[PDB]
């Protein structure tokens, strides 16, 4: 009934660009702007277009996630990462950060922070699915 | 914890095991069970009479809460001897009674012995503590075993009524008590009534001592059923009968007078002991010898009856008072003689009230009826029950030879003694007591008369009574003949008493009168002569019979009428009251108006806040330590204010969610403004997803409208918003203030330091929340998924109500 | 280390999250729901003891410092209410297991609950105020989805009024924080407690102080900020409102505790007095709220209300006794109040009904649940020897030797009224002649009953045994007034 | 000089903001409300575009890519809500 | 056009290690040599050479940017007459543009240029729906879309 | 400025506070939106505005705006909007049940 | 001022300028269909002309090419016709009528099947 | 495939910019990146 030619186009562009920008946004955290939380909206967003531009039928096809699960995951990824501390006798939610050397990337920090962060990050994609889409599916 | 302990409570102890005996023992009536305890124990306390006798007391304690000063002390002496020999030998023979009189059939056995232990361990430990708290402790198991006794018949409205009314009038005494026994404890240091009695000075010198004595006086006028309280004590003859003879006649109704003799030595000395007691006696005493003539049931008689007589030994209790006042400025003989009178009157009326009881009760089961005028004739075919019912109304008459003739006698010496005492206004209302305990003496001599005439004299009419009338059972006789011959020989033999029961009990409320090793005189004897006191009972004689032959004429008078008494009205109504009160009150407050809600909440911080901003001169700015405003500021914050003013003029819903977006935006743009990054990009993300939502939940809800301007709701409404407003601002600028004249450095520039050489990372903001206070995001994700759940389970789960309870 | 400080926290924040992965097993949920409740109980009464031998644990979170990381704070108060959260957690689920539909099982009920206990332990173990915030968004949202769980129409209109209440005192906790941020630029409470005292909480700082009295007076229950509470604790089912009823007004309850023992010490004549009268007009109205009631469920709801008065009476007096019957009467109300709404379940499960009208003779039917139910109610009437008693009589003694006589006066004449209205309800249901059916006489509530047991063996045994509680509750009462004790431990 | 400029630059934006914000209230359709919310959106991008330059930071530069983000899907979103009355479609 | 520019980087890639140089520029001359390489040999395979493509896209961005000033200058002059004098109207415009990511790109160029704006397309996507702010120059319009607009398509799209 | 913007924050409170008195299911929850972006531009107003440099460290400024509110912010900001998810659903589901958003309609039965 | 600066400058004041203009065109165009024209036309190249002026900046004068800020001139390039013809056809769709004085509506035919 | 590699070099020069390190470390992160992007949308975008 609609002609969104030009919708569905330019929706799919700018979701391959939203995507990488919330990837960067999660990954620029420690020492830049973004982080978790603005990365996990950041990718919420680009789905929410993709439902926003096509429809609800077709775009879960396309992108299939358990949103639930990833919360649960989310939450005990970030609560684990808190035991690290455990292993050196150190108080819960220690972070540990160290440079070290790979000869194909370089220099490179690893930090417990890394995968805290992603345990935020699905947790913030998978509640912003969930409560969208539970109330757009919404029937009765 | 001695024997002496054990004994107290042990029939808490047995009443653990009664519902045992009546489930693996029924064969057996439960009774027979419990009537070994009170037997026992009385065999044991009759042991002390070697003790108190020749003197002595017996203290014992174990401590049980000693931080807040209450231990479990049991002290023995002549006051509590008494009353621990009426409890269980009374406490006996009513148990006996009670094997006769309750079935073990249809009977709930198992809690009748509950309730009833119960009490006889509280009343025991009333009775024998020295500690207040523990003396408050077992009181209050006094009337909560007493109404669950009043309420045995549960399904009857009469029993519950009676219930409630007892455990309210009478816990209410119990916690004014208490207040009183704390301020003893604020005055003294201790809760041992005999380290009280050793520090009384403490007490007598105190601005708390009045005080301390009302509230005291509360509780045992409660218990005692002294007017205006008495109320509960008619309408706890909806127990059965042995509950009657044993609790509400002879033994937890005397409490009071337990406590208020105990206490004199602490109180007395005084024009106000000396006149709450004997006015609030001598009213009682009036008012319950009057109200018992209009009773038309046998157990209403004998109700009203022992308030008045409880009346009787409050004023001796309250005569006795000047024994202390006077010290040894007058013979210690003289006014301790009313303090003889009222233990002497004590014991007489535990005899003859308790037969009374007892015989009203075997008339009922023998006749299916208590109602005087359905009664008559029944002296032939009840000839035990008219002997025993005879004795106790002509002692409790006054008549001779019986007990109640002699301590009745020994009532009107004290009153003419205290007419000539010349200080604490009796000069001039002496004669008054003396005149209004005269009448109260000859309507007790009518209601007696009453009750003995209409019941047993006359013509048996065998139709009044459904059932073949018959006399009782020899068992159901055996308590009432014992209590009935205690009568006769405590009327020719009054000298047992007095020199192993009367007189240790006067040095326990005399303590200071008399030197140690001194006893006081006690004969008692029958005939003194023609003195006043015989023409005063002669007195009461005459006017009795003549009332008695005008009641033809009297008995159709509005008075005769009615029998429930007039202070019911207060009671029930104050009841209805307190309901439809509260129900007022609670319907102000709770309308189920959100708006009324935050309305009393705001106007209530904005009275609190704003009264402390006054009273500690906090209205201040500070315009000094303030950065610059760009031009551009002015014009965004204008926008700004414009934007979020224009909101409640809205009534479409859509330019809400716009409007709301300009906000949103503009927020984003002073968070750049101000130097935070990553508030932007967060304010940016949350308002997009925060206008998806608010558009996914615009196709389930309806339209905006514009709703009216009530002038008054919407201008106090308005009135509230501006006040909340100012109040947050001007407590932001005198914070802001404060904070520049302290000038605390605050504790983030260790972030500032560390963020990098620490944790690793280059942006404080995101350290902070994942490292320096990683908990708090752990949290808040915690929150998200918390909604997100709940989301979905508020939109699928829906249940009707009845699955689940 | 003293990692054992957040056990309380992480272990119900780990099943919680577990559990919503076992949504469709719901043996398996409620296994692992079971020995949960109980390790969290035996871990509870593990560090109070630890804290009571061997002095307050602080556990810095990070390894950062405080005052710049979270610190959690196990003191005997705080160990205190960790152990009173566990026993009302175990017993309420126990009642849940006999009690709940299934179809609130595949809800997420489980986890809910023990995310509302983690929330709890949080609010009671943190030493940093915006910390406690956040426990305090933990607590309130799992309480928003169970007190609504089920979605009837009077939960709808009835949560709705509670979330929108507790949001606004959520955002007013906020506002405190951002005026106490400006003047002492710490979150940390005991930094708080030595900045405000170099400072000499003059000027603003007493408004500051009353901002966050009313907060938590709203989370509390206090006059005149309670509308919340009474219509919304009926809409959920009986062990979900033990709990609520319980524990939750608890936690605003220690909060005021916390912070005018700590932080705001340095003017009494004004902020205690201010705390007295609002405990005073709370027994008061709460306890007329009751008295208006013909609902066993919203009878017992008012009282809530009444019996925090009591706890913020002792704050008022602010002496050691009141304090420490302050905190014993804290440990009797969170065992009585939770038996009464279960006991109104077991009611509700024989009859259908709350309504006391409708009700009679189940004295007759039932005698071990109204003997269990009569024991909690005298109790909580304050009829000696049961916790009721003794926990009441520390504070009057406490206000008489204080010279406190008004609001003694208050707290006996409340103590009638709520004997009154637990004898309202004995009457009418117990007493009286058999209203409900032949079929609800004969329903068996053992299994209902002996998840309640214990509850009623503690209000026995907390009054017997006051001496050892009692002299607890002293040492409680001790060290928090000393605000130097806990600022020593921590920074 | 050039900071001047970016002066009166910020001021004139300020003053574009306030223009859009005047169709936001009065409309006069819903329409007309949606248009001048995505302009207000697109100026935002122009306004801290500038505060970088005086500032002399490169902190902000992730704000406008997610203003001109935003503004998009908002705009999307309110235009299908007026005219169909979902956000999404199937459901 | 990805496969020669694969190619192209491919090329590059090994050349700047033969030629030493990891360093930047080098990747330039390689690349451009690579260019070459692929032009020489474009006959010998069957390469439509994609820098024809990517010189079609470079004026097409160009055009994309001469169009919105022009349109600018029109939305200028109309805004700061005294009187609007506009005589506005919808114009269905026909369009030999078959592919959607065609129709996209011209649609986009008509709204980004001087006095028109898409609104809407055909069903079967042979007509543009245009809001013109002069409707009687409409005759120009439709002529720019033939002429300029879908001939610079077309460029990059064949 | 923490003069304007403390201003600004009244504003917010008093209107957010007039909407939570109204009737209107959707005004009130409103409200409960503006009262929410007051306290945080209350958060960042009370630590000071404009006193340094956004708190990015490799700026290597002199005086850096202060880092710990901006992080109470974004959790405040982060919990706010999950509890307005929830309010919203809470108040559709109260109107679908009740088909009233009036809430003089949603009092309920008196002395209930 | 330098001969950066002067670049830089007239970037900026056309980007402001032509933002203005775009608003006050939001105003006095007769129809949210002429509205469209000034959003889509006048704000976006006003946003693209700042962007390049802030692009030029941080090149010129710090040596730092920032690519993001190209990135978000493709975003608005891409987003903004789009974005005025959803907004648009919905205003069409719903009924919004055009201007009084507009002459010729063929999209009205095609509404009518 | 040729247009998915590019795609990913495409992303990888939208990454490398951001980062402004220019190092082998970033461009591999670069390159991964924009697979696991296209390995998203690969149902999407029909690769
Ligand atoms: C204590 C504090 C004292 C002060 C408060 C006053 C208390 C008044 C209590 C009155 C109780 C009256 C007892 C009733 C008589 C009786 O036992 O009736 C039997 C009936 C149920 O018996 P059933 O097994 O069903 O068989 C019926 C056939 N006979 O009745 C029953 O047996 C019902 C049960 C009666 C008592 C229930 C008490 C339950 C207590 C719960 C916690 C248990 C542990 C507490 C002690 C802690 C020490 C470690």
């Amino acid at each position: 009934k609609s002609n969104d030619v030009l919708l569905h186009s330019v929706t799919r562009v700018v979701t391959f660009i939203i995507l990488a920008f919330s990837v960067y946004l999660f990954f620029a955290g420690h020492n830049n702007p973004g982080g978790g939380f603005i990365g996990g909206l950041m990718t919420a967003s680009a789905l929410l277009l993709m439902y926003l531009g096509f429809d609800m039928k077709s775009i879960k096809k396309a992108i299939p996630f358990d949103f639930t699960k990833m919360i649960a995951f989310g939450l005990l990824l970030a609560i684990i990462t808190g035991f690290g501390g455990l292993l050196v006798g150190d108080p819960y939610l220690t972070q540990y950060f160290e440079y070290y050397q790979i000869p194909i990337l370089g220099e490179t920090e690893l930090t417990t922070a890394l995968p805290f962060d992603l345990g935020i990050y699905l947790v913030v994609v998978g509640i912003a699915l969930t409560i969208i889409l539970t109330i757009a599916e919404d029937d009765m | 914890m001695t024997v002496l302990h054990w004994a107290t409570i042990s029939p808490f102890l047995l009443a653990i095991l009664i519902p045992f005996l009546y489930k693996y023992a029924r064969r057996i009536h439960t009774g027979w069970f419990v009537l070994a305890l009170p037997l026992v124990l009385f065999i044991y306390f009759i042991r002390y009479l070697s003790v108190t006798s020749t003197g002595g007391v017996v203290e014992h304690t174990i401590p049980w809460v000693p931080s807040l000063g209450i231990n479990f002390t049991v002290f023995v002496d002549g006051l509590s001897l008494l009353f621990a020999l009426l409890i269980t030998g009374i406490g006996t023979l009513v148990i006996l009674y009670s094997i006769f009189y309750l079935s073990k059939k249809t009977e709930s056995l198992n809690n009748f012995y509950v309730y009833l232990l119960m009490f006889m361990g509280a009343m025991l430990g009333v009775v024998l503590s020295d500690n207040l708290i523990v003396l408050y402790v077992f009181w209050e198991l006094t009337s909560l075993a007493s109404s669950l006794l009043i309420s045995y018949w549960f399904h009857r409205e009469k029993s519950t009524y009676g219930a409630q009314k007892s455990m309210l009038i009478t816990v209410f005494g119990g916690f004014a008590m208490l207040g009183g026994f704390s301020l003893l404890y604020v005055m003294t240091g201790t809760f041992s009534i005999r380290g009280i009695i050793e520090n009384v000075d403490l007490v007598t010198s105190s601005e708390l001592f009045l005080p301390a004595m009302i509230l005291v006086l509360l509780g045992a006028f409660t218990k005692s059923a002294q007017f205006p309280f008495h109320i509960w004590l008619p309408d706890a003859m909806e127990a059965p009968t042995p509950v009657s003879a044993y609790l509400h006649s002879a033994t937890m109704v005397k409490a009071g007078i337990y406590l208020v003799a105990r206490l004199t030595p602490v109180f007395a000395g005084s024009a106000e002991w000396f006149w709450l007691l004997t006015g609030f006696g001598v009213v009682t005493l009036l008012w319950g010898s009057t109200s018992a003539v209009r009773q038309k049931d046998l157990k209403g008689i004998l109700a009203f009856s022992t308030v008045s007589q409880l009346g009787l030994i409050m004023t001796l209790l309250g005569l006795g008072s000047a024994a202390i006042y006077f010290g040894d400025s007058v013979d210690p003989a003289f006014y301790s003689f009313a303090i003889m009178a009222a233990i002497f009157h004590l014991i007489n009326h535990a005899t003859f009230k308790g037969s009374l009881f007892m015989t009203a009760g075997i008339i009922d089961h023998e006749t299916g009826t208590r109602d005087i005028r359905k009664l008559g004739g029944l002296m032939a075919i009840m000839p035990v029950t008219f002997t025993v019912s005879l004795i106790g109304l002509a002692s409790m008459a006054g008549l001779p030879p019986f007990n109640g003739f002699l301590s009745k006698e020994m009532f009107f010496t004290a009153l003419l003694r205290a007419t000539e005492m010349n200080t604490f206004n009796m000069e001039t209302f002496g004669i008054i007591i003396v005149v209004l305990a005269w009448i109260a003496s000859v309507f007790t001599f009518l209601y007696c008369l009453i009750m003995f005439f209409k019941t047993f004299t006359g013509k048996f009419k065998p139709e009044n009574y459904d059932v073949k009338v018959h006399e009782a059972p020899i068992g159901m006789l055996i308590s009432p003949v014992i209590l009935g011959s205690l009568v006769i020989v405590f009327g020719f033999f009054p000298n047992i008493l007095a020199y192993t029961i009367i007189e240790p009990a006067m040095q326990a409320i005399l303590p200071t009168l008399l030197a140690d090793g001194e006893v006081f005189y006690v004969n008692i004897y029958m005939w003194h002569g023609f003195n006043a006191e015989l023409f005063m009972t002669m007195g009461v004689v005459a006017a009795g019979i003549i009332l008695f032959l005008m009641m033809k004429n009297w008995a159709k008078t509005a008075f005769y009428m009615k029998e429930r008494d007039p202070l019911n009205w207060f009671y029930d109504n104050s009841l209805s009251g307190v309901i439809t009160g509260s129900q007022a009150v609670t319907r102000i407050q709770m309308t189920g108006l959100l708006r009324d809600y935050f309305a009393y909440m705001t106007t209530f911080m904005i009275l609190l806040l704003g009264y402390t901003m006054f009273r500690y001169d906090a209205f201040t700015i500070d315009t000094t330590n303030v950065t610059g405003i760009a031009p551009y500021i002015w014009v965004i914050t204008l926008v700004f204010i414009a934007a979020t003013l224009s909101i409640p003029f809205i009534n479409k819903r859509i330019t809400a969610v716009v409007v709301v977006g300009v906000i949103g935006f503009l927020l984003a743009l002073l968070f750049v403004v101000f130097r935070a990054p990553d508030l932007a990009l967060t304010q940016l993300l949350v308002e997009t997803v925060t206008v998806l939502l608010l558009m996914l939940a615009f196709y389930h809800l309806p339209e905006l409208r514009k709703e009216e301007f009530k002038p008054r709701f919407n201008i106090v409404n308005l009135i509230i918003s501006i006040g909340v407003g100012f109040l947050v601002t001007a407590i932001a600028l005198s914070s802001l203030a404060l904070g520049n004249e302290a000038g605390i450095e605050p504790i983030s520039q260790f972030f500032v330091e560390n963020s990098k050489e620490l944790a690793g990372g280059y942006n404080m903001v995101n350290v902070i929340l994942v490292d320096f206070r990683g908990l708090d995001t752990l949290l808040e994700v915690l929150v998200l998924g918390i909604a997100a759940l709940g989301v979905i389970a508020l939109i699928k789960l829906r249940m009707t109500g009845r699955e689940d309870v | 280390m003293n990692n054992l400080v957040i056990l309380p926290i992480l272990i119900p924040f780990i099943v919680g999250t577990i559990l919503i992965l076992f949504a469709k097993n719901h043996s398996l949920q409620r296994v692992i729901s079971g020995f949960t409740v109980i390790g969290m109980l035996l871990v509870a009464i593990y560090l109070a003891m630890d804290v009571y031998q061997n002095g307050i644990s602080v556990l810095e979170l990070g390894n950062w410092q405080a005052p710049f990381g979270i610190v959690l704070v196990a003191d005997m108060f705080a160990t205190m209410m960790v152990i009173l959260a566990s026993i009302v957690g175990v017993v309420c689920l126990f009642f849940a297991f006999q009690t709940i539909s299934s179809e609130r099982e595949k809800y997420y009920f489980y986890p809910f609950y023990f995310f509302l206990l983690a929330g709890v332990n949080g609010a009671f173990l943190t030493g940093d105020l915006f910390n406690l915030f956040v426990f305090f968004e933990v607590m309130l949202i799992a309480s928003y989805i169970l007190i609504v769980l089920g979605g009837t129409k009077y939960q709808l209109r009835e949560s709705l009024k509670y979330v929108m209440i507790n949001v606004f005192a959520s955002i007013l906790f906020i506002v405190g924080v951002a005026y106490i941020y400006s003047v002492t630029g710490t979150l940390n409470m005991a930094d708080l407690a030595v900045k405000v005292g170099q400072l000499e909480q003059t000027g603003v700082l007493n408004v500051i102080a009353v901002i966050f009295l009313v907060v938590f007076a709203m989370k509390g229950g206090l006059f005149p900020l309670y509308f919340w509470l009474p219509r919304s604790y009926y809409g959920p089912p009986a062990a979900i409102a033990a709990l609520f009823g319980g524990l939750l007004t608890k936690v605003g309850i220690y909060a005021i505790m916390r912070t005018f023992t700590l932080i705001f010490t340095h003017d009494p004549d004004f902020t205690h007095m201010l705390i007295l009268i609002l405990a005073g007009l709370t027994m008061f109205f709460g306890v007329l709220g009751a008295v208006s009631q013909f609902d066993f469920k919203r009878i017992l709801s008012y009282h809530i209300i009444s019996q925090v008065g009591y706890m913020v009476m002792g704050l008022g007096i602010y002496t050691q006794l009141a304090i420490a019957g302050a905190i014993y009467y804290i440990a009797h109300h969170i065992i009585v109040k939770a038996a009464l709404f279960l006991f109104a379940g077991a009611t509700q499960r024989i009859t259908g009904t709350t309504d006391l009208k409708k009700m009679g003779g189940l004295l007759k039917t039932h005698p071990w649940l109204a003997w269990m139910f009569f024991i909690s109610a005298i109790s909580l009437a304050g009829i000696p020897p049961l916790s009721g008693f003794f926990s009441k009589f520390a504070l009057i003694l406490a206000a008489f030797l204080n010279e406190n006589y008004i609001i003694a006066a208050v707290a006996l004449a409340v103590g009638l009224l709520t004997l009154f209205s637990m004898m309202k309800i004995f009457i009418y249901a117990f007493w009286g002649e058999q209203k409900h059916t032949e079929q609800q006489a004969n329903f068996k509530v053992g299994k209902l009953l002996l998840p309640i047991v214990p509850l009623v063996a503690l209000t026995i045994i907390l009054g017997f045994a006051a001496e050892p509680i009692f002299q607890y509750s002293l040492q409680v009462a001790d060290q928090i007034l000393d605000p130097t004790i806990y600022i020593e431990s921590v920074l | 000089m050039f900071q001047s400029i970016l002066m009166i630059v910020l001021v004139v934006m300020s003053i574009s903001l306030f223009v859009c914000f005047i169709r936001t209230l009065i409309g006069p359709t819903m329409s007309d409300r949606i248009v001048a919310l995505d302009t207000f959106g697109i100026n935002l991008i122009g306004f801290i575009g500038v505060i970088m330059m005086l500032q002399e930071t490169l902190a902000y530069s992730e704000v406008v890519l997610v203003i001109s983000i935003l503004a998009f899907i908002g705009s999307i979103a309110l235009s299908k809500f007026i005219e169909r009355g979902v956000v999404f479609d199937r459901g | 056009m990805a496969f020669q520019i694969l190619l192209n980087l491919v090329i590059a890639v090994i050349w700047v290690n033969f030629q030493n140089s990891y360093t930047a520029v080098d990747f330039l001359i390689g690349y451009v040599v690579g260019i070459f390489i692929l032009f020489v040999l474009r006959r010998f395979l069957r390469f439509d050479f994609y820098m024809r493509r990517v010189w079609a896209i470079i004026k097409l961005i160009v055009l994309f940017f001469k169009e919105l000033i022009l349109a600018n200058i029109d939305v200028i002059k109309i805004v700061l007459s005294p009187k609007m004098n506009i005589q506005p109207g919808i114009v269905a415009v026909p369009t030999k543009l078959k592919t959607d990511w065609e129709l996209s790109l011209l649609a986009s160029l008509i709204s980004l240029t001087p006095g028109t704006l898409s609104m809407d397309f055909s069903d079967d996507n042979k007509y543009i729906y245009i809001h013109a702010i002069d409707v009687p120059n409409k005759e120009k319009m439709i002529r720019d879309i033939h002429d300029t607009f879908e001939r610079a398509i077309l460029e990059v799209t064949n | 400025m923490e003069i304007l913007m403390s201003i600004t924050v009244g504003v917010l409170f008093m209107v957010g506070t007039y909407l939570i008195l109204t009737k209107s299911l959707l005004r009130v929850v409103v409200g409960l939106i503006l009262l929410s972006h007051g306290a945080h531009l209350l958060l960042l107003t009370m630590a000071g505005l404009q006193r340094g440099a956004p708190p990015l460290l490799h700026l290597e400024a002199t005086t850096y705006s202060d880092p710990l509110p901006q992080a109470l912010i974004l959790t405040a900001i982060v919990i706010s909007f999950g509890v307005t998810s929830f309010l919203l659903v809470l108040a559709y589901r109260t109107y679908k049940e009740h088909k009233t958003d009036d809430l003089d309609q949603l009092r309920g039965s008196a002395d209930e | 001022m330098t001969a950066v600066e002067i670049i830089i400058s007239i970037f900026v004041l056309i980007g402001g300028f032509l933002s203005l203009l775009g608003s006050i065109g939001i105003i006095r165009f007769p129809d949210v269909y002429g509205r469209l024209h000034a959003a889509t036309k006048s704000a976006t190249l006003g946003v693209i002309s700042i962007m390049l002026a802030t692009f030029l900046f941080f090149f010129l004068v710090h040596g730092e090419f920032v690519g993001k800020l190209l990135l978000t001139i493709l975003f608005v390039f891409l987003t903004a016709p789009v974005a005025g013809m959803m907004m648009g056809r919905s205003a069409y769709r719903v009924g919004v009528p055009l201007w009084e004085k507009s002459t010729q509506d063929d999209l009205k035919k095609m509404y009518e099947k």
